[PDB]
């Protein structure tokens, strides 16, 4: 039956013909389309749903003649106000290329907006390669750089797609000289990240593109079409690696240096740029009747007589679409430059664990992301293994119990509880979903049945054998690029309607998988995204859809990290005794990279209890620690260590390994919770001096004391320190043009703790790009201070995927701090104005006095 | 009530703010637009000196036979030797012009015709392509220091 597929468009090709490729497991290929802000990648889209598909319905407006874009995957009424992708779409399409073989090619297009890092990270955990839109104009910039080291950091392949080539022969009218260097340089900075691979346009490794003007090429493709059919068929693949680079051409000769007389123009500048750069003129400003002569005469490009009538717009997009027919030339350079073989067995094992392939029989998927289409929930799942059949009862995992499930698993080496059944199949089609009664290995696909048993992702699979399920893997929680810092506490208007608003909550804690949403034990809610935008897209969605009720929400706050800037004096039923001290700058930075040590000697942080001899090895050789401290590492948890620094002649180290796991259990607590208004401790060494072992008494009961006076013996190691307030910090990109620089200092300077760093000038532009930080709390309306003051010509964006946490100004337990009470707090009170009112929402100033005896509190105060 | 014991008072919210994020900044109303975040940053230039050239206003670019082909092998297009005709600057101009100038029904853009139009914007300075480049910032680099 049909039901409600009547209305999709028709594809071009047989969609049948396209779902018999997913037979053949490397026929299909996953890409994902990602970049910075405003690049192509949605208007890039437009061109493969558009040469996919016959004919669009609701069309025939200014987008038929290239007027306004067709934004075929940002389709959510938001994401049409905004003029921005904001939640991951996709479109599966078959493809071709230049070698003639099709491939069925799964496309993602990512937001670029740094708000919705978040989303990409989905699409990296999801893609095979990766298609990288950037901005001819602004280049290789910030975004665009974590971007490649992202991708290089997943296992994705890469290819780029250098995008927005008319705003060089438009916009800043260079010659096709400097032109050419513009794109050289992009290119230089390209390879600069991309380690060992090398990215080339002769290696069909980069595309160039206007997906404005409606085409995308590459030089295998052009010299396919114009210059193939005039050379011998053995010279072609030669002649194309040489339109690359210091090669020059003059009548039939190539040689590297530039002919003596005539005009010292490269071979790309001369059989590619140039001609580029005089069909773009002619097309604006020669007469119809000779242009369209040439045409035909170079081209084989025949024009229509309404053509001839177009306004020049769209007669540019008419003629560029004629030329460069389809895009075929972008599909080349992904099916080319992929080799699965290397990557898919090493992408597997970071997303999940390394270990054996799984079993062929058993199903296995990764359900990434849940979004919700035509109301209803879906989940956004690609197959590993098996066959994912249309009502096959399959057991879901989130991500969450992943990492315990694993080692529950290893336990039982040495029934499932969770389970439902998938009601549909789709395929994405941006506009629409297609039907689909099975789902193959390699496919992505949407699943509705299954998001009632997972929050942000899970794992699928079916349980097959009663063996092969000691077998499987789960897969780990997938790491969102950026970590959520922007803080804002709401309640509802009417009391009565908090459920309502409970329930709406947890459908954004699905549908937006940055946000953190908790509630705190004293009363309110508090919504953790990153940046302004993120937050005003949520409470749209949660104010106007999924609770439609009144709600009242706080100024934009933050989530503060407490630490110590002192060692602490040592300190002290049964008690034990630690002393916490700063960790050291550089080992702070690496565990904030996942890494620990550099230099091609260092253990990513997941297997790093695993690892003991390299781990001793890396500590005292990398860091310096002496011998015994080494060794002595228990815990590693949110940038904090926990040493054992106890002496084997006080407590026997038999006795101190049973009680071990409780006491770490006991540092977990202190760390997620810090004395100081209970904010997650970072970027502490916590030295556990000794511990009192008194017999006679059950162990059982022992070692649950332990783990409650671990956690307050480690209140006591901060707070005899001097114990500071940290504040994370974002970092800003601002692209402003170059005399404009000094409205960007003024806003700088009017910003507390916000200063300039890297200034670097865009080649070939007016514009200047400059890198900086500015603190989350005074981070407020500063994009929009910035924009207005620059009418435009100003721009910033502000990440956190770094994790830069500063000390809040002031001393932190001085009680005698003058706060006002109408307008902000003087530098020098806001550690303990933060701290204060940061507890206030959590509940009940803090001092060592509620947790040393008042005897020894007394003893301590007289020494 | 989140009583101003427990807010934490750091910036003012300007008015701007509401008209730009308005769920976030507690512009309340149901019934306000949500707008266009905003638009890539523009470097159109119409330098006014003839071919292409390097505008000063750009920062620098850094840098700057065994295989034959037939002797008569070109360029897709070396048979029409100037990549600019004489009316390129202007139909440029007028590409970049708004909706009732950028429009020809296919015919061929006259100098006469920008003429008309370059005038026309320039006696409305209060929207289109006169505050564009030098204009824009005469007016943003003193209208910062008066306003402040
Ligand atoms: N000159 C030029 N402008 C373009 C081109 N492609 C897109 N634009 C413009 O830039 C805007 C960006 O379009 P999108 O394709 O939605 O960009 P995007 O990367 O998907 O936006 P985000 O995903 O939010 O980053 C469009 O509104 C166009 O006006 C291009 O190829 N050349
Ligand atoms: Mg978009």
């Amino acid at each position: 039956f049909t039901q409600l597929k009547k209305n999709i468009p028709k594809t071009r090709y047989n969609r049948d013909y396209m779902l018999s490729m997913a037979n053949i497991p490397e026929r299909i290929i996953n890409v994902g389309v990602i970049g910075p802000l405003h690049s192509g990648k949605t208007s890039l889209m437009d061109l493969l749903v558009i040469d996919s598909h016959k004919r669009i319905p609701d069309m025939s407006k200014n987008v038929e003649l290239g007027w306004k874009p067709l934004r075929y995957l940002d389709n959510l009424k938001q994401e049409i106000d905004r003029g921005l992708s904001i939640k991951l779409n996709g479109s599966t399409l078959l493809c071709t290329d230049l070698e003639s073989k099709s491939r069925m090619i799964n496309f993602l297009d990512a937001p670029g907006h740094v708000n919705f890092m978040d989303e990409t990270a989905v699409a990296l955990a999801a893609s095979d390669l990766v298609l990288i839109v950037i901005d001819v104009v602004e280049g290789v910039t910030f975004v665009v750089e974590q971007l490649i080291k992202q991708s290089i950091k997943n296992n994705v392949a890469m290819c780029f797609v250098i995008n927005k080539l008319d705003r060089l022969i438009l916009d800043l009218k260079l010659p096709p000289m400097d032109a050419y260097l513009k794109l050289n340089h992009i290119i230089a900075n390209i390879n600069s990240f991309t380690k060992g691979n090398v990215f080339s346009p002769i290696d069909n490794n980069i595309i160039f593109a206007s997906t404005k003007l409606g085409f995308t090429f590459t030089i295998k493709e052009f010299v396919s079409y114009y210059y193939a059919h005039s050379i011998p068929s053995s010279k072609i693949d030669d002649f194309t690696t040489r339109l690359w680079g210091s090669v020059y051409y003059h009548k039939g000769n190539f040689r590297t240096k530039p002919f003596e007389n005539v005009e010292k123009y490269p071979t790309f500048v001369e059989f590619i740029l140039i001609p580029l750069y005089k069909i773009f003129s002619y097309a604006l400003s020669m007469e119809k009747d000779k242009l369209k002569n040439l045409l035909r005469s170079n081209f084989r490009v025949n024009l229509s007589q309404e053509a001839l009538q177009y306004d020049p717009q769209p007669f540019l997009k008419h003629v560029l679409q004629l030329i460069f027919r389809q895009q075929t030339g972008l599909v080349d350079a992904i099916t080319r430059c992929y080799q699965p073989f290397e990557l898919f067995d090493n992408k597997t094992a970071h997303l999940s664990i390394p270990g054996k392939s799984t079993p062929e029989g058993t199903l296995w998927a990764h359900v990434l992301k849940t979004v919700d289409y035509g109301g209803a929930e879906w989940s956004l799942v690609r197959i590993y293994s098996g066959l994912l059949k249309r009502g096959d009862t399959v057991r879901i995992l989130d991500t969450s119990q992943s990492e315990s499930r694993q080692k529950r698993q290893l336990h039982d080496i040495s029934d499932e509880t969770p389970s439902c059944e998938v009601e549909e199949i789709g395929l994405l089609g941006g506009r629409y979903v297609y039907p689909v009664h099975e789902a193959h290995k390699g496919q992505i696909v949407l699943i509705k049945g299954i998001s009632s048993a997972y929050i942000k992702s899970a794992t699928l699979y079916s349980v097959k054998s009663k063996e092969d399920m000691k077998q499987l893997k789960f897969f780990k929680p997938l790491d969102y690029i950026t970590e959520a810092v922007f803080k804002i506490v709401l309640q509802p208007l009417l009391p009565r309607e908090l459920p309502k608003l409970l329930d709406a909550l947890n459908k954004i804690s699905k549908y937006y998988p940055g946000v953190i949403i908790k509630v705190e034990e004293s009363g309110e809610h508090v919504i953790l995204g990153n940046g302004e935008l993120y937050m005003d897209c949520l409470l749209y969605d949660l104010r106007a859809s999924y609770a439609k009720i009144e709600i009242k929400i706080s100024d934009p706050l933050t989530v503060f990290s407490e630490s110590c800037s002192n060692e602490s004096f040592a300190s002290i039923g049964l008690s034990i005794s630690v002393a916490a001290e700063p960790m050291d700058s550089k080992m702070i930075q690496d565990l904030s990279r996942n890494t620990l040590g550099k230099g091609q000697n260092c253990l990513d942080i997941d297997g790093i209890m695993d690892n003991p001899r390299k781990l001793s090895k890396i500590l005292r050789t990398e860091y310096g620690w002496d011998s015994l401290a080494s060794r002595n590492v228990w815990s590693f948890y949110n940038g904090n260590v926990l040493i054992n620094d106890t002496l084997p002649d006080e407590i026997s180290p038999e006795l101190l390994s049973k009680y071990k796991e409780q006491i770490i259990q006991g540092f977990y607590w202190a760390v997620k919770e810090g004395p100081l208004a209970e904010e997650p401790i970072y970027g502490v060494q916590y030295k556990l001096l000794s511990i009192s072992v008194p017999s006679d008494v059950n162990i059982d009961v022992m070692k649950s004391q332990i783990i409650p006076l671990m956690k307050k013996a480690c209140y006591v190691g901060l707070l005899t320190a001097i114990p500071i307030l940290l504040e994370p910090i974002y970092e800003v990109d601002i692209t402003v043009h170059a005399p404009l620089l000094p409205i960007v200092e003024e806003l700088m300077k009017k910003r507390r703790g916000s200063r300039i760093y890297k200034t670097i000038k865009v080649a070939g532009t007016p514009l200047l790009e400059v890198r900086g930080q500015v603190p989350v709390i005074e981070s407020a309306g500063f994009e929009t201070d910035l924009r207005l003051s620059t009418n435009g010509l100003g721009m910033c964006q502000l990440y956190f995927w770094h994790k830069i946490w500063r000390k809040v100004p002031g001393d932190v337990l001085d009680k005698d701090a003058f706060i006002p009470k109408l307008k902000p707090a003087p530098i020098n009170s806001l550690s303990r104005d933060f701290v204060m009112k940061t507890r206030r929402r959590k509940g009940i100033g803090p001092t060592l006095e509620k947790y040393i005896s008042a005897e020894l509190y007394a003893q301590l105060r007289e020494n | 009530f989140n009583s101003i014991d427990r807010v934490i008072f750091r910036v003012p919210i300007r008015s701007e703010y509401k008209v730009a994020f308005p769920h976030l900044y507690n512009s309340r109303p149901r019934s306000v637009r949500i707008p266009w975040y905003n638009n890539p940053v523009s470097c159109i230039i119409q330098n006014d000196e003839p071919a292409l050239f390097f505008d000063p206003s750009l920062n620098p670019i850094p840098h700057f036979g065994d295989f034959t082909l037939p002797e008569d092998f070109a360029p897709l297009l070396a048979e029409e030797e100037e990549l600019i005709l004489p009316n390129t600057k202007d139909a440029m101009s007028l590409y970049h012009s708004p909706f009732p100038f950028n429009r020809t029904k296919g015919k061929m853009v006259r100098a006469q015709d920008v003429a008309l139009a370059k005038k026309w914007f320039l006696q409305h300075p209060d929207e289109e392509y006169p505050v564009k480049v030098k204009v824009s910032y005469q007016k943003l680099l003193k209208n910062y220091v008066l306003n402040e």
